[PDB]
This record gives structure tokens, sequence and C-alpha cells, in this order.
């Protein structure tokens, strides 16, 4: 069980850790988060009480280094940093733990939610989507645009998701125009899976990461990416059985976790109705269809 | 964006453009079978691809063999249209290729965009205009070449005959669409108007009769009256 110590909390802020969150008041004696489960990526995120504009946060994996958060009063945000002195780090973390100035990662033992949302998400792939090679953790915020968005403006601050475009030469073989547009199996299986992602696990990892950035930061380009990766599978007549069964589980837990009050802005009516009721896979997502129909029957 | 009443004059500027109408590509007769069920029999069709500035009509005849063994023919027809238009564009010299293609039905947008991915700078546009190009098969010489075809075939026409020697392309398109709207609303009466004078004939190299300027004014008035009359007969006005 690992720890993200904090220097202090000089400004009032709502802090998130994965799917949990809590309020810290201005200058409250708050020194961090302990008992963070080893084996998963995590995200620690922020929304200032005085300006809910800009949610921001950091993806990290405590197996890759000792990370702490200190507020920067010049740049006006809580920054993640790495401590390379392991001895000073341990000794400082212990002092805080003894004075009980840390919140405990509040995982219930029955609860596999975070595992289910991050099953295929790997820090090494996050760091290729979010390019900042001198840090082992990755910054994301509400306003970051995607490479695809930038085509239709700072590249160093972009989300380098894999570009999916259904009306593109990449998606359509010459002489198979109708076939490839109406059944996207070629584009899914040969172009994307075999060609770019190499396997379904990397594809699902980017899908899951895009959803999480949409949910935690309200990042619009991430929501577009999530829906495009769902629609590419649902619009393919030929998909491996294990991929459909895994996709049903992935989406079930995403829909389960979404805030009920945020569904009007995070769910695309056209894509979901197409996927659940018109597409080739309309009868393959039993768990997702059941939770969608009971939780969001208005959208459908 | 879409073509409507407000940007109408764009049709007659000097940027090459084509209208594509697919309404006569997939054509059937519906009949009863011996068992009393219903079946369809396809008949030859055509793609109507028109340059509104010059009158050049690229009439691609769709022979019924293209449907043999195919499913979902009304969907296929849109993609077959897009395939043939794309082939036409590729067959034209670069300086003759259109800068815009306007489809008369929105269901052609995706099929044509996908077939034209190699031409990113050719704009594929819908229109809000209700154009009467479905009535192209009421022009006798066009219907005749379509029905006689025994194989796929492209036939080139000027749908304005020699009108542009005397009138502008705006006026020629207005004449054409008035004629076609009349043939669509009451084909029998419209053809009676066009042909009731034996002394005015159709040149072998033309589609329409050789009316003088004064006679075209009378003809055009007669077509308006026909359209208004049918409008009242229909709605009881
Ligand atoms: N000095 C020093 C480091 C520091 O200010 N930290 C306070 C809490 S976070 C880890 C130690």
């Amino acid at each position: 069980m690992n720890t993200v110590p904090f220097t202090s909390a000089p400004i009032e802020v709502t802090i998130g850790i994965d799917q949990y969150s809590f309020n810290v008041k201005e200058n409250q004696p708050f020194h961090g988060i302990k008992d963070i489960p080893i084996g998963h990526v995590h995200v620690i995120h922020f929304q200032h009480a005085d300006n809910s504009s800009m949610r921001y946060g950091y993806w990290f994996d405590c197996r890759m280094g000792n990370f702490y958060i200190q507020y920067d009063p010049k740049d006006g945000l809580y920054k993640m940093m790495e401590e390379r002195d392991g001895a000073k780090f341990e000794n400082i973390v212990h002092n805080f733990k003894e004075r009980q100035m840390m919140v405990s990662y509040p995982k219930i033992d029955e609860d596999d939610t975070w595992y289910n949302l991050t099953e295929f998400v790997q820090m090494d792939k996050i760091r290729k989507i979010v390019r900042k090679d001198e840090n082992q953790f990755s910054y994301v915020d509400s306003s970051m645009t995607t490479v695809q968005e930038n085509e239709l403006s700072d590249p160093a601050h972009s989300l380098n998701y894999t570009v999916i475009n259904f009306k593109s030469r990449e998606a359509i073989r010459p002489g198979h125009e109708m076939e490839d547009f109406l059944d996207k199996s070629y584009y899914l299986n040969t172009v994307m899976l075999q060609g770019i992602f190499k396997n379904s696990s990397n594809y699902f990892g980017e899908l899951q990461f895009a959803f999480l950035n949409a949910m935690f930061f309200g990042n619009y380009g991430s929501s577009l990416q999530w829906h495009a990766m769902i629609e590419l599978i649902c619009s393919s007549a030929t998909v491996p059985k294990h991929m459909l069964d895994k996709l049903d589980e992935i989406l079930y837990y995403q829909i389960k976790t979404l805030p009920e009050q945020y569904s009007d802005i995070l769910l695309n009516e056209r894509v979901w109705n197409i996927c659940l009721y018109s597409s080739f896979q309309k009868n393959s997502l039993h768990n997702t269809e059941k939770i969608m129909e009971n939780k969001y029957p208005e959208l459908l | 964006g879409a073509m409507n009443s407000s940007n109408y004059a764009e049709l007659f500027n000097n940027d090459i453009k084509l209208f594509v109408d697919d309404t006569n590509v997939y054509r059937v007769t519906v009949h009863k079978t011996f068992e009393g069920n219903v079946a369809t029999k396809a008949i030859n069709g055509c793609i109507f691809t028109l340059n509104p500035k010059t009158g050049h009509l690229f009439l691609k005849i769709i022979h019924t063999s293209v449907w043999a063994g195919q499913k979902r023919l009304s969907q296929l027809a849109k993609w077959k249209t897009a395939e043939e238009v794309s082939a036409l564009v590729r067959s034209l010299p670069k300086e003759e290729q259109p800068k815009q293609i306007i489809v008369t039905r929105k269901a052609m947008l995706d099929p044509l965009e996908v077939h034209m991915l190699d031409f990113p700078n050719i704009a594929i546009r819908p229109t809000e205009l209700r154009l009467p190009f479905s009535a192209a098969m009421s022009i006798d010489k066009l219907s005749d070449v379509v029905m006689k075809a025994t194989e796929p075939q492209m036939v080139l026409f000027n749908i304005y005959d020699d009108w542009l020697d005397r009138i502008s392309s705006y006026t020629a398109f207005s004449r054409l669409t008035l004629l076609l709207r009349a043939l669509k609303t009451n084909e029998e009466s419209a053809k009676m108007i066009l042909l009731s004078d034996p002394t005015i004939t159709i040149k072998s190299y033309h589609l329409w009769p050789s009316f003088t300027d004064e006679q075209w004014i009378t003809i055009e008035s007669q077509m308006r009256d026909l359209i208004l009359t049918e409008y009242g007969r229909k709605y009881n006005v």
C-alpha cells in the first residue's frame, strides 16, 4: 500500500483519487493520501473551490517512483513531483502517518470497480498519449484537445489518441467502398487491431483511458474518442467472441460508475442507440443494454 | 453547405459543378406471381448527371444485369450511383473535373463522399431545392436510349439543345425545370403542349422542339397554366 504525501493545502480544493473525492479547506492540515492499492494506475485530480473552471489531475503508478503533490503559488496549481531521495521520502511519509494527517484510500473489499475500469490501462501507454517524457506521471485537464481535434493548437499539450475516422482512406479500401463503410471489420481487425494497436488489450486500454478522462475532467475530445472506439466495434460484423464479451463488461462498469446527473453531456444518443439497437452487435452487449435501459431509458 | 433559394446564382458562375440525381437508377414494375404473392421486375435505369451552366448531360444507363444476385437493391443503387459518378470524374481531364457535386437527395451524401475520398477538394453538397429531374424519363429520346440498352452505356447529351446561343444559362435552367416540373405533374398534358403543332419539329440532334423565341414564351405560359391547374384539381381550389 503506497502513499502520495502533500507538502500542504494552501487553497480550498476538492481532491479526487480515482472514483473517490473529498473537500479540503484553505490551509487545512492535510498531508496526503495513504493505503493506495498497488497494481493499478491511479489518478489524483483537483477542482479549486474558487474556480470550478479547469478540473486537472495526474495519472500515475506508485511502482514507478515516489510522487508527492505541492501547491505552486506562481502557476496556481497543485503539482505532482517525484522525490528521488528515497530515505527523506520514507522518513517524511512516516511522520505524517504518525500524526494522522492523511486520508485513507477508501476501498471496500468486495469492490472491484477501479480494477474493472482500468483493467487494460497501462502507464506506458498513457505516456504515449500524453507526451511529457521527463516525468513518470501524466497531466491531463478539462481543456486539452486531441490530435484529431487539432486537425479540424499546441501539439506539446495535446492528447495523442489514435485517430479513427470512418470516412477516410485509412478506413476504406478502394473497390470495397460500400462494403467497408457498412461493415467496418477490415478497419477494426486489420488496420486498427493487427496494424496499430497490435492486440485487443491495447485497444481496450485506450478506450478505458478515454472514458476516464471524459468522466473525471469533462474532456470533450476524450468523450469523442471513447464513443468512436465503441462504434467501430459495434459497426463491425466480424469481431472475436472474447472481445465482444469483454467489451460488454467494460461498458457495463463505465455506465455503472457514471454520475446520473452527468449523463446528458457524457453520452451520445446517436452512438448508443445505433450500437444497442441497430448495429451488428445489437444483441451482443446484454449486460450493457440492461443497465442502460434501466438507468438511462430517456437517452433511448 | 446546402444549396437553396438564397445561393441560387452560384449554379451559373464559372466554377465547374454537377448535379447528380439518382431517382431513376433503380426502377421496378410490381406484379402478382402465380401463387398470388407480389414480386418485382427491374427495368433499365439511369444516373442523371448535369452541368447546369453548359447543359452537358452525362447519362449513365444502368442495365438490369447490375442487380443480378444482389441484395438490398435500393441501398446498393446509391452506392452504384456514387461509383459511376466517381468513375466519370476520374475519366475527365483535371481541368474538366467539377469543383462541386450537388446531390438532389441527402441519402447520396455518404455514398458519394466515400467514393470521392481521393478528391478531397471536390465539395459534395446537398440542396434544399425540390428539383424535377425524376421527370427525365419523360423526355422521349432519353427514355428510348435507356430502354433499348442491352449493356451498361454512357450517352452524352446537351439538355438545353441550342438554347444558349440565344439565352443565358440561368434562363435555360429555368426553362428546363419548368418543362420537367410540368412533365412530372401531368405528363400527358405537358407532352400534348410540346407536340400539338406538327409544323414545329425536334431536330435529330435535339431533345426538344425548335421553338422560336416568341413560341417559347407561349409554351412556357402554357406549362405554368398546366401546373397551376393541376394544383387546383389536386387540392380542389
Ligand atoms: N522538504 C521537503 C519535502 C516536502 O516539503 N514535503 C512535504 C510533504 S510532501 C513530501 C515532503
